[PDB]
RNA sequence: AAGCAGUAAAUGUGGAGCCGUAGCGAAAGCGAGUCUGAAUAGGGCGUUUAGUAUUUGGUCGUAGACCCGAAACCAGGUGAU
RNA sequence: GUAGCGGCGAGCGAAACGGGAAGAGCCCAAACCAACGUUGGGGUUGUAGGACACUCUAGUUACAAAGGACGACAUUAGACGAAUCAUCUGGAAAGAUGAAUCAAAGAAGGUAAUAAUCCUGUAGUCGAAAAUGUUGUCUCUCUUGAGUGGAUCCUGAGUACGACGGAGCACGUGAAAUUCCGUCGGAAUCUGGGAGGACCAUCUCCUAAGGCUAAAUACUCUCUAGUGACCGAUAGUGAACCAGUACCGUGAGGGAAAGGUGAAAAGCACCCCGGAAGGGGAGUGAAAUAGAACCUGAAACCGUGUGCU
């Protein structure tokens, strides 16, 4: 019901490392897929509109220049990536800081197990009412459980994952944390 | 791509332990009958790149 | 807490933009000067260019050569041997897995920049004239 | 249709070098000669190289 | 690092590899010392010796490289209404 | 960006080890044994092979020789598919205010306004006359492997290589090995021949002058599903409109401008002025300063009236 470790759930959250961790996971989710045409990519515009001298017009060299209507982009978007790396030790510390931040708010509850024989969403919703949880809840499990994930994915604000598939975005987003008794010990040895 | 090293400059200097560069001397190829004995003897010693020339060729030797 | 994020103090700064008004100080000219080669788009002279005078590297002569059969060794002073047990046997195979030698280039050479503080038996390829003087003075015996 | 009948020797291309090392494209032709050789139906006039005609042959 | 397993998640594995802990000499080589020299006689460069990974900002290098503008050069084609 | 190359200037620029993806290897010429320049056997190489003398009960047409008969999954139309009723403001409810519901379905798009329960769909679960593709089975064809001696025999020639003139290897003829083309001269034969960066000796590792071979790699006209801290009508493909079309040139070629009434045409029956165009009433609609030169309607610019001057 209430057991502590003080080394994976009791440390003081390092907020300076938590910021970079959340910012790093938000940049890897975006695909660029944007581009524009330039002087050479636009269609046509090979000849010169008129000669250099012999009239009161401004000198030009092509009808697809930047200052022309409908021709040429100077510096636009290009297809690129936004992901970057971070030392391994800094990754584990940013994760232990999120788990401890929750226990500091009385937001961690350990349950016995799940005996869902078949997928029923209403039965899972009644379970969350007995524990008196907030509107957004993150459920953790030792290993994949199709019924536990099936009967819960449809409820709004409810997310279900595994012990080894946790990240700082889900822990920070969830208002409460619900983790199984046995699964809790597994997450302990992994974080060390 | 990575920057390329000035191969001509890598054949004339070496990097010391404190970040300096050791070089050779000039007026040492020929015409020794026009120079004094003291002048030629003291030219066999090495020197270091001056503080003004380092500001111009810093990146030229960034990999040495 | 995603609606209250706060970065560290002094870890982020905003980029400078030139050519966006006079109140910034980097407007029309943007910081290039007036009617020069360094003010044109495309760059200027190369790093080592001296404007026409002979470059320093051309003035200086070449020196030396390189050896194809250059052998290098990983030095280990008598100061890094204060962690093993008294009388233990130290071998290159151990030094590369204990944490003292990260990469054995062409063998381990033991130098004498310090005191041993223990009695050990060392096995290496080369010993400094002063490394063996102090290894055999604290007991034990070295070997190649 | 300019190549040896007994082999595949033909011409190639190269460079012409001067004292100053200037380059100019040129050709390297083969030593072709008209000869009448035995063919299964009857003899004919073909182009045969001088290298193949060495050491003896039938004509 | 590539790769492998993962939601195009960015986590877990992966220690070939790179930098640092020791310099000096063209080199053999020696080593908290080394080079020059008959000579630690003197002098030169070292023993000052904290580093390393990721990232915001400034500047430089290779790419058109802050934007617009030539007189020309070469290649393949179209034209004696 | 190391070795090295370079009017050693500007500049150019390796490989082998080590870590990975993938991963099988075979068929001929020759010696020889039988037939009158069809291929019939025999045989394929370095911890030396074969001919020649000698012990003697699986493979599959993607290389390795190739021609078919035989069961199951997918592709090209579809089908079924849970759960809502009132009140207030509206021209209209999905909004607000109350009470009920389904979820392995709260992805989306429509519907007179902002819908999990109104509509088409989604989760999930089913379906194929006939025609393609991928395969699995037996069928079908084709199929003798270890060979201890070892004197005599066999391998691929105007080739290997050298000189001269060129090119190519990171390497500009340089001390330039290794690889190619043209012209001439021209080797050896298992006690042989080639390489290890000129060249010689020793040692070590290989066996040229015949051929074939899947997988790990590159690319996208055009398909079927999807995705975006990408564009939103001077933007995005030149082209959201029937655009390579108006137009220009003898020709090869060059090349635009042009989206929006309303929820629903419900697109103003009828009267009046006028030759018409246009307009004033009436009527439609929530709104006609929403009447097709039709959402919103900025500035330049052009008019009328007026307080002070």
């Amino acid at each position: 019901s209430i057991e502590l470790s003080d080394a994976v759930f009791g440390i003081e959250p390092n907020n300076s490392v938590l910021f970079e961790a959340i910012n790093l996971q938000r940049a890897s989710l975006r695909q660029g897929t944007h581009a524009v045409k330039n002087r050479s990519a636009v269609s046509g515009g090979g000849r010169k509109p008129w000669k250099q001298k012999g009239t009161g017009r401004a000198r030009q060299g092509t009808i697809r220049a930047p200052q022309w209507r409908g021709g040429g982009i100077v510096f636009g978007p290009t297809p690129r990536s936004y992901a970057y790396k971070m030392p391994k030790k800094m990754r584990r510390l940013a994760l232990r800081s999120a788990l401890s931040f929750k226990v500091q708010e009385n937001g961690l509850t350990v349950v016995d197990a799940f005996n869902f024989e078949a997928p029923k969403t209403k039965e899972f919703k009644n379970v969350l009412s007995t524990l008196e949880q907030p509107k957004k809840v993150l459920v953790v499990t030792e290993n994949e459980d199709v019924n536990v994930e099936l009967s819960a994915r449809n409820i709004p604000g409810v997310q279900v994952t595994t012990a080894q598939g946790l990240n700082v975005l889900d822990i920070t987003n969830a208002d409460s944390l619900v983790i199984t008794e046995a699964a809790a010990k597994k997450v302990e040895e992994v974080l060390g | 791509p990575k920057m390329k090293t000035h191969r001509g400059a890598a054949k004339r200097v070496k990097r010391t332990a404190s970040g300096q560069l050791k070089r050779s001397r000039a007026f040492t190829s020929h015409l020794f009958a026009n120079k004094s004995t003291k002048q030629k003897r003291q030219l066999r010693k090495a020197r270091l790149v001056s503080k003004s020339d380092m500001k111009r060729v810093k990146q030229l030797l960034a990999y040495k | 807490k995603l609606h209250e994020l706060k970065p560290a103090e002094g870890s982020r700064k905003e980029r400078n933009r030139v050519g966006r008004g006079v109140a910034t100080g980097n407007g029309k000219t943007s910081g290039r000067g007036h009617k020069g080669q360094k003010a044109r788009s495309g760059g200027g002279v190369r790093p080592g260019f001296e404007g026409g005078q002979l470059p320093l590297f051309r003035r200086l002569p070449k020196r030396g050569f390189t050896n194809i059969n250059r052998k290098e060794y990983a030095i280990v002073n008598l100061d890094q041997l204060n962690k093993f047990e008294d009388g233990t046997e130290v071998t290159p195979a151990l030094l590369v897995e204990s944490g003292v030698v990260k990469n054995e280039k062409s063998g381990i050479k033991i130098l004498g920049n310090g005191s041993l503080d223990k009695k050990l038996t060392v096995k290496a390829h080369k010993f400094s004239a002063s490394a063996a003087e102090a290894i055999d003075a604290k007991g034990g015996a070295h070997e190649v | 249709g300019k190549q040896c009948f007994v082999t595949g020797r033909k011409a190639s291309t190269g460079n012409r070098r001067s004292h100053a090392l200037n380059s100019t494209k040129r050709r390297w032709n083969a030593n072709l000669q008209k000869v009448r050789i035995l063919v299964d139906g009857k003899p004919k006039k073909v182009w045969v190289s001088a290298r193949a005609l060495k050491s003896g042959k039938v004509t």
